[PDB]
RNA sequence: CUUGAGUCUCGUAGAGGGGGGUAGAAUUCCAGGUGUAGCGGUGAAAUGCGUAGAGAUCUGGAGGAAUACCGGUGGCGAAGGCGGCCCCCUGGACGAAGACUGACGCUCAGGUGCGAAAGCGUGGGGAGCAAACAGGAUUAGAUACCCUGGUAGUCCACGCCGUAAACGAUGUCGACUUGGAGGUUGUGCCGGCGUGGCUUCCGGAGCUAACGCGUUAAGUCGACCGCCUGGGGAGUACGGCCGCAAGGUUAAAACUCAAAUGAAUUGACGGGGGCCCGCACAAGCGGUGGAGCAUGUGGUUUAAUUCGAUGCAACGCGA
């Protein structure tokens, strides 16, 4: 994330523009993932929890939409 | 509490002079329960005071709250098993009430003779920042600036 | 002493200090202040406070160069990255410049292992 | 969405062709995921084995930051 | 004889395998420039590094290992496993149209091969990480968890080992039996309509102790193999075989018990989660704990110091 200061543009603008590049790029989820080796086995199944908890989350909230509360 | 419903009680104000400030001050100086002689200690302090000072009653006491209300204080957070002192700032009631309790305090560990004269004597010196009152100010004022780096949770 | 009125600050912003180092264009360290030596340790040095004051510092210490314009070179992950830059821009300087140069291996080198807490 | 190597014949997707692909990294230099893009499986591996040809002959850069 | 099995033609996707080469990012080290008082680390510290110039920053160089993004309940592979890019050698799978052979098939004791990680032998290599180890902490102790270091090893070649919760805890092959939504890869017809391979999630009958499985069956059947027969003793001993060794494999008995076990249920509990409440904290005021005395109690004493209460919920209590 390399943002110019732009004419005009006050501090506060190219800052929050600063502050989106580099939580677009991801640079911080990098740094936090590389901090400790993580066991291929412990992604493996990282990875899989997310996908199997993202898709029940996906299939109760379309079922969501087919219960009434009151 | 946990509910939240403390709807504020009513003081009259002082009979004297009419002020809800100064019956704040009677109550706060006050002992079990013995309101006239905590308004006859009050009242001798205030015209001794006034004819040290020269400029009336109810304003050599703002004169004195002034210079011992903090600003800001510390409450404790502990985060991790230990605590962070974090500064917070005071309300104005609670500036007033602070500046009053301490005053009080210290008025009542000083050395002269009657409750009066100490309290007089205690009043004088906040006027000029000399007294334990404005040096409690002071400590806690410190102490919150030497943990402003904590002014978030 | 001398002039050069462009500079570059580098922050290098860990989880336990911050570190500010400004420079001329060519890599040539002016001046530097760190959070842990400004006045902070502990609990206190991670903070962004101290980054800020830190900060505050190197500007009050590259003072006799007349730097006019900063380039801003943000490296690391700690809580001293946003303040430092908003205490260069309050300071006195034209920030002309932020990027990130927080090093990314493309793989690199094995981490060390988690720590069990 | 709407993967643009299908609606276009596309056999390949020729590395050489860097007003193409530079479409489908970002500023850093970065392959955009597929599910941003909306390209298709077998193209988005196209892609990817085409941006690091390129990378490899100094048409495309690795990072922003070389 | 051609439908099982197989051959050929054309094409497709693929981290399938072996060999070689190469690129960029980053770590570490080396040299040099700038610069100056700290750095590093933690819950907090210390050990450690640093005025003999560290850390930071910049330029050049060396070397090793791994390949960000892509990347996907995505792909390939018999399993183990396989991920930058390029070339060489090479295996399998799938589809479309046909042509060919003519049951050539399935399973497989013994045999044979492959087989993660650790480990072993010889020779290389060694950035980072890191058993052992050392120091610093923490602790009642702390041979740990945390910190600073750090050697085998992790890498390469060749040879060995032959084991893993080597898992879908589900042997292989074949047939049949309602559906729905996706993923991936072919293919016919015109985004729409079909037809194949593999694959993820849900679910019907049926099945199941239940949980669940459900055309990728744990359903309905057939062929063949492997394996089990209460818990412990014990996958241990002895013997054989195999191994350089570590050990692997095959594999008992005496003795001892009345259980051991699976799933699910109601509670209770959690240094699990959520939401609430109470002078529970917070904000405050006044006390108790110290003194003297009153009073009860414990204890001791006594001829007797009558009996009872004796965590909260006994102790100015029955009185
Ligand atoms: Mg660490
Ligand atoms: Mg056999
Ligand atoms: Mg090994
Ligand atoms: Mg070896
Ligand atoms: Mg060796
Ligand atoms: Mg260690
Ligand atoms: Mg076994
Ligand atoms: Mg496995
Ligand atoms: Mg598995
Ligand atoms: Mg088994
Ligand atoms: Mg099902
Ligand atoms: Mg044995
Ligand atoms: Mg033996
Ligand atoms: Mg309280
Ligand atoms: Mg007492
Ligand atoms: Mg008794
Ligand atoms: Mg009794
Ligand atoms: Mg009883
Ligand atoms: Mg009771």
């Amino acid at each position: 994330p390399v943002i110019k200061v732009r004419e005009n543009e006050p501090f506060d603008v190219a800052l929050r523009r600063f502050k989106r590049s580099c939580e677009k790029a991801g640079v911080l989820a990098e740094v936090r993932r590389r901090e400790f080796y993580e066991k291929p086995t412990t992604e493996r199944k990282r990875a899989k929890a997310s996908a199997v908890k993202r898709h029940a989350k996906k299939l109760a909230r379309e079922n969501a939409r087919r219960t009434r509360l009151y | 509490p946990r509910r939240r419903v403390i709807g504020q009680r009513k003081i009259l104000p002082d009979p004297k002079f009419g002020s809800e400030l100064l019956a704040k001050f009677v109550n706060i100086l006050m002992v079990d329960g013995k309101k006239s002689t905590a308004e006859s200690i009050v009242y001798s302090a205030l015209e001794t005071l006034a004819q040290r000072s020269g400029k009336s009653e109810l304003e050599a006491f703002e004169v004195a709250l002034e210079n011992v209300r903090p600003t800001v204080e510390v409450k404790s957070r502990r985060v991790g098993g230990s605590t962070y002192q974090v500064p917070v700032e005071v309300r104005p009631v609670r500036r007033n009430a602070l500046a009053m309790r301490w005053i009080v305090e210290a008025a009542r560990k000083r050395g002269d003779k009657s409750m009066a004269l100490r309290l007089a004597n205690e009043l004088s010196d906040a006027a000029e920042n000399k007294g334990t009152a404005v040096k409690k100010r002071e400590d806690v004022h410190r102490m919150a600036e030497a943990n402003k780096a904590f002014a978030h949770y | 002493r001398k002039q050069v009125s462009d500079g570059v600050a580098h922050i290098h912003a860990s989880f336990n200090n911050t570190i500010v180092t400004i420079t001329d264009r060519q890599g040539n360290a002016l001046g530097w202040a760190t959070a842990g030596g400004s006045g902070f340790r502990g609990s206190r040095k991670s903070t962004p406070f101290a980054a800020q004051v830190a900060a505050e510092r190197c500007a009050d210490a590259v003072k006799e160069y007349g730097i006019k314009n900063l380039e801003v070179m943000v490296k690391g992950p700690g809580p001293g990255r946003e303040s430092t830059i908003r205490a260069l821009n309050a300071a006195g300087f034209r920030i002309t410049n932020i990027t990130d140069v927080t090093p990314i291996p493309h793989x690199g080198c094995r981490p060390p292992k988690k720590r069990r807490v | 969405k709407f993967c643009r190597f299908t609606a276009e014949g596309v056999q390949e997707i020729d590395y050489k062709d860097i007003a193409t692909l530079k479409n489908y990294i970002t500023e850093s230099g970065k392959i955009v995921p597929s599910r941003i893009t909306g390209t298709r499986a077998k193209y988005q591996r196209q892609l990817a084995r085409a941006i690091k040809r390129a990378r490899y002959l100094s048409l495309l850069p690795y990072t922003d930051r070389h």
